[PDB]
């Protein structure tokens, strides 16, 4: 939820989200699920977005219906900031804990310092038990279990309720005498100077002799029970591992892509060209979390989003087997409802209308080349 | 709005005290309400997040039925409600006309 | 107005009641949006209560409503509560905020939402305007009392969060996992001496601001 | 001075000096001491620290007790701020000119202009004679030979004491007549327009007169005698050349790195890989201007500062020799008083508890590799 | 502090002009050495790193000891202590008022 409403040449060039899996869609109460894959960084970065030199890799949820345990991009735990490089293709693991029933609908993102959230595509995954049963323990250093659903909670309600009572408190030391309106007539008619006695002045110097006395002491018991401390741990981590690919033996280039206004489906043009030791066929087409895909070269067994899956939404003219060093220029459909439902129809309204994508091509045995391809994007009205 | 507009008292210059103590007691629940819809549309709703209705019909009220607020627009009463420390002077001054304040002004010996 | 004696005193405590809700619910709906377009979120996770940032714009920001309030209730009823009613106005309107909306719909634990402390700054402000009855020793004295308060009043609460666990290799507080995992879209004494200086002359021009504001003046 | 009250996770994440030589420990008036060296910028630069795009490499001392001379980053001239590059390792020269006797504690520092003072090792070098011999000669391109020392003093002076004997004069003309208090009395009290003479009138316009005229006379006078004047120069020098290095044989993992809260020594376990054609053993570890030897494999013959080497600081629990192919886990301690004296031990303090260093392996030859590690470090208190 | 506030002089309003002239020399001396405390520390050690004592025991002598700083207090001369030129003319007309400014504008005649 909330990736309808960004731009849709936001949403196709800045991040590509492939390879996705999710170990679990139906999972019980302090049982966790991971959810592996690929992001690619769009060359192309749109200037409108700042660039993710400050970027935290964050679990999409309403709320902490599931606690993230953990989180790796490349292998490295990654709890603070990270720093990423535009170009590179990262390899990210999210480790979550079920907390609250229900069906939850998790998103994969991406929140960059100057630009927001970047969504990728998320899955309903179904968590069944009782709230209550949520246990949450962490080990300390000074050798000590807690568990963190309700730890350090009766000393903030102590420590609140008692500040509270005493502000109240001196409060109604002051409203016991009438309140408004005998002392606004005695302060300009006179006598501002009897509305304090020599008792309220006893008063007040206790209040603030045991206020600051009570400050201090508390101060000093709580050095005495916690005395090892150290600072909130903060900074952005630079030095993350791209996942190092080999340079892909197909080369696309296109033409011209057009969409009609209004429709579900866009168009391209390309011009492909085999440069490998085997014969490939296109098999799918992804561009902004929706993936178009030939069932005749592909099938999806990951269990993507139904929502987000066109499984027979690829139109390849002529998508026979290229032949190496085989030059082929082919006209490609992708169409699905999920043009519409998720909005991809309103780069109309955007003030750049390219587009940016993924092709995935499939030899006869499975070996599969990433190609990124990205062009202007020309709507069709007559 | 129009309901408390046209219905001004005429002649406000001849008003009894215990029925201008009637309206002031009135305009005062009209800003307890204004309080209460001040405390609730902000307080509570731009943090779910994280009154110009009542207010400019006690402005209105005050301006109508009230002596000590025909005097004209008062300004901190015209901060409050198109923006209460002075709104609450002048409520307090309007409430010190009849007798309260040469009456309360002998409770003092009494009464504190 | 009032045919009795004794009504005359009846009469005007019920102004005490109707009036001391006016000033309440208005400086809570007021203070409370000051203080979250001011800050931020800034206030809402724990982890975020460092002892830099936190601990310099906490106190300076919200010693305005105070520093206006006071000045109007001292100046003209003589009543020395102005700081610790907006205090304490501020105080309830966020904690029903925290335990309604954070932990009440999105579920948020109460030990990683909760907000700061504020009455023994301004319980200081309060009582060094009574007692010295000028407001240039309060937005010295009071007003660097403030700010000087705000950390040592805070810390029985923050301090258990700040005890080190080894987390997956990595060195974390307790704050920070409660930030890791509840999932959302000499650095203290110099940050504390800071915010005092600058609380002096927030309450300053604060004074002069709520001066402006007590004005009682009609026009055409 | 000035480096242990900077943070420790910034000294050890900034820049690694190694390399360190020093031609002279003892030197006279006018003579020259040379600071060769490399410096590697770290790949993760701290975020609270900006950038090196504007770097300037200096010395730290205690005032001009030593003029420099001449500064290189690798073989070129740098009088200016320069460009560095994070990931890089350069080589410095810096030739410094004996001025004021005394013992000194001279710094090679690098100056980053939104991080301040980047503080590297610091030797304490003896200078003897007298400050009246020292020398700075430097001849001009219009063909005149000036000491810098005392070149345009009498003319600053001349300039200075003329301009303040004009405003005393300036002063004192007004101030032989009652100044205070005939006239406040004078001007309140009617008369204020018979305070003023036409005589002071005159002095008035003479004063305005002859100070204009002497300004601009002055001015060509000083064209007449100086008709070559250049701009200050000033510019980042960006293009500065990176020692070309080659890929170190040598692949270091490290596994977990603990220290005891207190104590003097840290804790390493590595994961150690020879991939070169030699055996390879650990002969030290440099990680904040202190190096921490292992006897065994290596001594220090470059006159290290000796409050910053642990000459035998290093326990490896195995060091026999690596073979080629070979992995071996290891348990490595570092244990020197410069943890405590330089302050190492404050990274408790720190809002980030990550250390970064470098390790040099040793082949049978003698043959160095220098390979870059850095870790999360984890405190110890039970 | 304690010396000088608990020693002011109760009949203040029925001072001889040569005691009041002895006292305003007095709070001048105290001025110069406000002056050069501030010179001190802050014009070299400021620079160094390139009075509240004296000037609020000052604020007090004059305050205490002297006539026409006894309205209340001074406004330029409490900037002046936490934070001059309008202390200096409060200075001087506190001197101006026994004979020196209806002696000394007679003098105007005979000595400018
Ligand atoms: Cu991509
Ligand atoms: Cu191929
Ligand atoms: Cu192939
Ligand atoms: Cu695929
Ligand atoms: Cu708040
Ligand atoms: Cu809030
Ligand atoms: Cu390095
Ligand atoms: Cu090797
Ligand atoms: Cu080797
Ligand atoms: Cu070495």
């Amino acid at each position: 939820h909330g990736e309808k409403s960004q731009a849709a040449f936001m949403r196709m060039r800045t991040i590509h989200w492939y390879d996705l899996s999710w170990s679990k869609e139906k999972v019980k109460i302090n049982e966790t699920v991971e959810i592996k894959g690929k992001f690619h960084v769009f060359e192309g970065w749109p200037e409108t977005v700042d660039e993710p030199d400050v970027a935290f890799l964050n679990v999409g949820m309403p709320g902490p219906v599931f606690i993230r345990k953990e989180s790796y991009i490349g292998g490295q735990l990654v709890p603070r900031s990270v720093r990423l490089e535009i170009g590179k293709t990262y390899d990210f693991r999210v480790v979550l804990k079920a907390r609250r029933p229900g069906d939850w609908h998790v998103h994969t993102m991406m929140n960059v310092q100057g630009g927001g959230p970047i969504i990728g595509p998320g899955k309903w995954i179904t968590v069944e038990g009782s709230m209550s049963e949520f246990r949450n323990p962490v080990t300390t250093l000074t050798g000590q279990t807690v568990d963190l659903e309700n730890y350090n909670e009766g000393n903030t309600y102590f420590w609140h309720a008692f500040w509270f009572a005493i502000g109240v408190a001196w409060i109604g030391y002051w409203s016991r005498r009438p309140i408004f309106i005998p002392r606004l007539l005695m302060v300009d008619a006179g006598r501002a100077d009897e509305l304090v006695s020599a008792t309220d002045r006893k008063v007040a110097m206790g209040f603030l002799a045991a206020t600051i006395l009570i400050v201090v002491m508390a101060m000093s018991s709580a050095n005495s029970k916690y005395p090892i401390t150290i600072p909130l741990q903060a900074g952005t981590m630079r030095g993350m591992k791209p996942l190092e690919l080999p340079a892909p033996t197909v080369s696309v280039k296109v033409e011209d892509a057009t969409y009609r206004v209004p429709g579900r489906a866009m168009r391209m043009k390309l011009t492909i060209t085999n440069h490998g030791n085997s014969p490939i066929r296109l098999g799918e087409f992804y561009t902004a979390s929706v993936r178009f895909l030939d069932s005749d070269v592909y099938k999806d067994t990951t269990g993507y989003p139904e929502d987000l899956l066109a499984e027979d939404g690829l139109s390849v003219s002529d998508n026979s087997p290229l032949a190496p060093g085989e030059t082929r220029t082919v006209d490609v459909t992708a169409s699905d409802a999920a043009w519409e439902v998720y909005r991809l129809s309103d780069i109309i309204y955007d003030p750049d209308s390219r587009f940016a994508g993924l092709l995935f091509f499939f030899d006869a045995t499975g070996n599969r080349q990433v190609v990124q391809i990205d062009a202007p994007l020309i709507p069709s009205f007559m | 709005w129009g309901y408390l507009w046209k219905t001004r008292d005429r002649n406000l210059a001849a008003l009894t005290p215990r029925e201008e103590l009637r309206r002031n007691f009135t305009h005062l629940v009209w800003l307890v309400a204004y309080a209460w819809a001040i405390y609730w549309g902000a307080s509570y709703f731009t943090e779910q997040d994280g009154y110009i209705i009542t207010g400019f019909a006690a402005f209105i009220y005050a301006k109508t039925r009230l002596p000590f607020f025909a005097k004209g627009i008062s300004l901190p009463y015209l901060v409050l409600v198109v923006g209460v420390m002075g709104t609450l002077t002048q409520t307090f001054y309007s409430f010190a006309q009849g007798g309260l304040g040469q009456s309360l002004c002998e409770a003092v010996d009494e009464g504190l | 107005a009032v045919r009795s004696h004794a009504e005359a005193v009846q009469v005007s405590r019920t102004i005490d009641w109707m009036a001391l809700f006016v000033v309440f619910f208005v400086i809570v709906g007021s203070y409370h949006i000051h203080a979250m377009l001011t800050m931020g979120d800034w206030d809402f996770w724990s982890d975020w209560k460092d002892r830099r940032l936190w601990v310099t714009v906490t106190p300076i920001v919200l010693v305005t409503f105070p520093a206006a309030v006071q000045s109007y209730l001292w100046e003209r009823y003589r009543l020395p509560w102005g700081a610790t009613v907006c205090v304490l106005g501020l105080l309830l309107g966020e904690w029903i905020n925290r335990y309604f909306n954070f932990w009440g719909w999105t579920y948020f634990p109460i030990n990683f939402v909760f907000p700061a402390s504020l009455v023994p700054g301004a319980i200081i402000l309060d009582t060094v305007l009574m007692l010295s009855g000028s407001y240039l020793f309060t937005a010295i004295v009071g007003a660097m009392g403030w700010g000087l308060i705000f950390y040592p009043g805070n810390w029985p609460i923050i301090a258990p969060l700040h005890v080190p666990v080894e987390y997956n290799g990595m060195l974390m507080s307790i704050a920070d996992i409660q930030g890791y995992n509840y999932v959302r879209t000499d650095v203290a004494p110099v940050s504390a001496f800071f915010s005092a200086f600058m609380s002096i002359l927030i309450y300053f021009m604060w004074h002069f601001i709520g001066r402006w504001f007590s004005n009682e003046r009609f026009l055409q």
